[PDB]
RNA sequence: UGGAGAGUUUGAUCCUGGCUCAGGGUGAACGCUGGCGGCGUGCCUAAGACAUGCAAGUCGUGCGGGCCGCGGGGUUUUACUCCGUGGUCAGCGGCGGACGGGUGAGUAACGCGUGGGUGACCUACCCGGAAGAGGGGGACAACCCGGGGAAACUCGGGCUAAUCCCCCAUGUGGACCCGCCCCUUGGGGUGUGUCCAAAGGGCUUUGCCCGCUUCCGGAUGGGCCCGCGUCCCAUCAGCUAGUUGGUGGGGUAAUGGCCCACCAAGGCGACGACGGGUAGCCGGUCUGAGAGGAUGGCCGGCCACAGGGGCACUGAGACACGGGCCCCACUCCUACGGGAGGCAGCAGUUAGGAAUCUUCCGCAAUGGGCGCAAGCCUGACGGAGCGACGCCGCUUGGAGGAAGAAGCCCUUCGGGGUGUAAACUCCUGAACCCGGGACGAAACCCCCGAGGAGGGGACUGACGGUACCGGGGUAAUAGCGCCGGCCAACUCCGUGCCAGCAGCCGCGGUAAUACGGAGGGCGCGAGCGUUACCCGGAUUCACUGGGCGUAAAGGGCGUGUAGGCGGCCUGGGGCGUCCCAUGUGAAA
């Protein structure tokens, strides 16, 4: 199981509920992970990934 | 309603019952091409009537016995030894196979 | 036995009572021996009343017990005549 | 979501004008003959060659465009049309023109769109005794589109009932302005709406 | 917990009782019956056929026997009997038979 | 009335051909955003386990008391009892529990869908016809005396009533025996011999209301059997001894090895047996132009089960979820002697999982049951709630308004672009304030016509002051992926094969339109993205619709079984073809 990408967390639980799907490398790759799950709540910061690499619908004070 | 089917008379053997093959026929499902299915039926006889090959039509009775569904009714031929010569060749084939 | 039963039928609101003949068994929406009819109990549209009284009748003399809004159906539609 | 707020954006995206947004984008421009050129940032910096399929699929945006509606309940719009028994494209056009809001429009009580929505939706329609809002009501051919009694001694109401005076609107809907009614007359045609659409292809990305 | 489906069967218990008691005096009075007419007899086994085909009337009466099964039972009794009578005999006096 | 392909093998071509997505879809799921309403849908896994409340009763027009009632008779009066007699627990009794509820566990199966035989059956509360309602004698509750036990409730005992129960009957008649006539699978009559019938209750009582008796046809469902269809493996080939048959018994509502007795050797098979794996079946449901392929939840019929079983009992019917008996398994009450239990019913609890709700309300509609009804239950049903979980309708504004503001991205400093977008004026008035306001409801029931036709009285609304009407009335939520080619939409820093994106070629190793950030723009929008699972594309298991000389592929080549399809002419038969009439195929 992969991650959904950056933003290194995960000490040894968070439940990557494994999403699914290979890449050309780790020989299957399947079954990815998806972040604030129960742990690993996307990477800091987002704007488009936010439909897995959490981070909500961050809104400024403006 | 009590339909009726043909049948060559196959083996007294037992008593006071016989065997019969029928035959029923018809096309594919989805292939076209009619076929050939025979089937056998308990033909039923009190009397010892009808003899090695004996064509009759056969009939749709109360359950008299033990898989014994079925009886007679009337004779269509005799000397019905070619056709089911050819179905002692399927018993004979049926012991022409087997995989020990 | 058998009986002449009404069966509600529509969605939400919009009921609509289906008159069938029916034994005691097969349950409301269940399954009818022979629909005859239509009573709409809060009237919306010239839908809302039919009864067919030659079947009403068949069922009725050979052997069939209707219930209590049947009853209104025979008061109105007055399938419970007999002229004279 | 139905869109809304810079609409006659879209009029210059095409670059085809879409009435739309009313007497200004009507007269001098609509938001499009002051720059008529597709928005963004790029516009005025060379377009393509719009793949057939897209472009097919263009003229049916331009299609919804030229209504103010979602794609959705449009879409449905479309089954409903190419289904029925009928020469489907015509049907098509003249159907999703039979819309309750537009008729309220083209018959002169609005002047486009979102305001023909917003007062049609609004109640202050009457049709044939009973007053209705829903703009998405397809009427059909034997009806009367009058307008509410308390909708008469009205101000905007008697704004687009004095410009209309004098003017002409579609055969299939007669004009009586005496008392505030509109017949939907005969079902229209493709030569009853005849303006920037090219039905064919529009069915076709519909009818993949 | 509490119900009168305790009701149900306690009366239940009370058809077994029924049954079985009405039930066992059949059977052995069709025996008596077919010993009689074993050995050949005539007088008073066709009594017995009498008293016990009443029985069976009440019988094919009430929810012991019931109609088809207590004349199943009935008519092989009285067919029997007729067997063993003829069987190196001849009857005088019949009763549920005829003659 | 119905059909689109795209990238992908090379230095380039064209085929062979798997991959991939563009697509439709769900009883879903997750991430991001979250306004209204109608209508839906809501443990797909543990057929693991269950706390507490409710799930099936009614009947005093079946019959005798306790005890709450009243006039109060008896008692000179008392004690009080008892004559009359509402209420309430029970008893005996009558009827329902076998309808309503549910899940896939079982089930390769006349179990299911389907087309029928029944001369192999059965059927009560219901309709029609018939002959009838004499008489006897008993029994145990309730009650009263006493033992056991914490509880379970068990135990000896003496009484009372009955529509409980049996006994001789009476015979429209049915049953059997054989006799005889029609039939031709146990279908129909007759004769001789025996068989049995009954219940009374209510009152306005001399009539009616609710009901007993024995039989014949029907109205209703089920039984058994039959024809045909109902998956994956041949690395499951032989199988089987109640097994194929018969005579005589038992069995049952009915024939039947279902069983017994006894005897004869058959029955299935390469047309797929036997064996094992998976799944309950369908009307229909998604999808493709169709062919089909897959699918079976709410709904409609059919099955199976009541934590596993085995089993009778009872009844018209069951092997009976809220009936019972024994092993089992597990949980609990206990004074450790004894004993109790079944949410695959309605709510929820815990486990499990990626995820599957409220222990709300009315018998007012309608339906079951019992009663003559009034009526009593009904977690059926009829209604509220939560979740964008599916579908459909929907508001968040209109309109005016700069050669174009601040802010912000590019820039060749010319300008560009955002955006008529907002600001700036007018109008229209979501929700919110008031007052009003139902449909669902007229039969049952009371009354004259006779109780028939009908005619008048009148009751009854959970949802809910909710639906909605009329008045007042504020500019009032907007997010989601993408932006290389598929596939429509790009400039600018970032970073330097590092972090990263990925369904397919794959993209970044100082200058990336593919990763992150931004300006803008594409699609959608109360939704959008993401994975899960089903058909098409796939003419890529092909009947329409291919193949096979080098691409995957002729058995090495002969042989015959069985099998498949068979020259020319004439006539007889009508299974396949065919056509008409027709029956069914319900509804949904």
């Amino acid at each position: 199981a992969y991650i959904p990408g950056e933003g290194h967390n995960l000490q040894e639980h968070s439940v990557v509920l494994i999403r699914g799907g290979r890449v050309k490398d780790l020989p299957g790759v399947r079954y990815h992970i998806v972040r604030g799950v129960y742990d690993a709540a996307g990477v800091k910061d987002r704007k488009k990934s936010r439909s897995k690499y959490g981070t909500k619908k961050p809104k400024e004070a403006a | 309603p009590k339909k009726v089917l043909t049948g060559v008379v196959v083996s007294d053997k037992m008593q006071k019952t016989v065997t019969v093959l029928v035959e029923r026929q018809f096309p594919h499902p989805l292939y076209g091409k009619v076929i050939k299915r025979s089937k056998k039926y308990l033909a039923h006889d009190p009397e010892e009537k009808y003899k090695l090959g004996d064509v009759v039509e056969i009939i749709e009775s109360r359950p008299i016995s033990k898989r014994k569904r079925f009886r007679v009714l009337r004779l269509v031929e005799s000397g019905r030894m070619d056709l089911v010569e050819k179905y002692l060749i399927r018993r004979q084939n049926y012991q022409s196979l087997s995989k020990r | 036995m058998v009986k002449i039963r009404l069966a509600r039928f529509g969605s939400k609101h919009n009921p609509h009572y289906r008159i069938v003949v029916t034994d005691a068994r097969r349950k409301r929406d269940g399954k009818y021996i022979e629909k005859i009819g239509y009573y709409d109990p809060r009237k919306t549209t010239p839908d809302w009343l039919k009864v067919d009284v030659e079947r009403a009748r068949y069922w009725l003399s050979v052997g069939a017990q209707p219930t209590d809004t049947a009853r209104r159906l025979l008061r109105q539609a007055g399938v419970f005549r007999q002229e004279a | 979501g139905r869109y809304i707020g810079p609409v006659c954006r879209l009029c210059r995206r095409e670059g085809v004008k879409l009435y739309l947004k009313g007497e200004r984008c009507y007269s001098p421009k609509c938001a499009m003959e002051r720059r008529p050129y597709p928005p963004g940032q790029h516009g005025q910096k060379r377009a393509r060659r719009p793949s057939d399929y897209a472009v097919r699929l263009r003229e049916k945006q331009k299609l919804r465009r030229i209504y103010g509606i979602s794609e959705r309940q449009f879409r449905n719009l479309f089954e409903e049309a190419s289904k029925k028994k009928g020469v489907t494209g015509s049907v098509f056009l003249g159907l999703l023109e039979s819309r309750l809001d537009n008729v309220v429009y083209r018959l002169g009580f609005a002047v486009s769109r979102r305001q023909a929505r917003q007062l049609v939706r609004h109640g202050h329609i009457t049709v044939n005794g009973r007053r209705v809002d829903l703009p998405s009501y397809r009427v059909r051919p034997g009806d009367e589109i009058a307008v509410a009694e308390k909708s008469r001694n009205l101000e905007l109401i008697r704004q687009n009932l004095e410009a209309m005076k004098g003017r002409k609107v579609g055969p299939w809907l007669s004009l009586d302005v005496e008392g505030m009614k509109g017949k939907f007359l005969r079902l229209p045609d493709r030569e009853d709406l005849a303006l920037p659409v090219n039905e064919q292809l529009v069915i076709e990305f519909y009818s993949r | 917990r509490n119900l009168s489906a305790l009701k149900r069967h306690r009366q239940s218990l009370k058809r077994r009782l029924r049954n079985k008691a009405k039930k066992s005096a059949i059977k052995t009075l069709s025996k008596k019956a077919v010993q009689l007419a074993q050995e050949g007899k005539a007088e008073e086994a066709l009594k017995i056929m009498r008293k016990a085909e009443s029985l069976i009337d009440k019988a094919a009466k009430g929810s012991t026997l019931h109609k088809n099964a207590a004349a199943r039972r009935k008519s092989r009794l009285m067919r029997k009997v007729r067997q063993l009578l003829e069987a190196a005999g001849a009857p005088l006096i019949g009763g549920g038979l005829s003659a």
